[PDB]
């Protein structure tokens, strides 16, 4: 449930191949980006750093999760379905 | 007649395990109608 990591912008790239080691089955990769992973204050700040870059992005807006009406007392419903059979 | 000297509660002595359960029929005709929600449960 905890929020924390949901506060900064990312920026990562897009994932290459990675195959099986011959001799012990670890994960090769070819790719030097695979692990590269920037934190960004705003939107606006990670578009300006992948300009100057010259990477082509795609930006995904932020999701906040929309306000709840919450109400212990619905739980005790005289006549809706919010009625509570159990606690 | 007054006699402050005898347990004048004995009449649970002679109740049975219906007891309860017969005097609450017996009561169910001077109820007043019950009030309704408006549906049959909260599951309706």
């Amino acid at each position: 449930s905890g929020v924390n990591n949901t506060k900064k912008w990312k920026m990562e790239f897009d994932t290459r191949e990675r195959w099986e080691n011959p001799l012990m089955g670890w994960a090769s990769t070819a790719d030097p980006l695979s692990n590269l992973v920037l934190t960004f204050s705003t939107k606006e700040d990670a578009v300006a750093f992948a300009e100057k870059n010259g990477w082509s992005y795609d930006v995904e807006e932020r999701k906040v999760p929309k306000p709840k009406s919450k109400s212990y007392g619905a739980n005790f419903s005289w006549n809706k379905r919010t009625r509570v059979s159990t606690k | 007649p007054f006699d402050n000297t005898t347990y004048k509660n004995l009449q649970h002595h002679d109740y049975s395990t219906y007891t309860f359960l017969d005097l609450n029929l017996d009561l169910s005709k001077f109820r007043m109608p019950q009030p309704s929600s408006g549906r049959e449960s909260p599951r309706h």
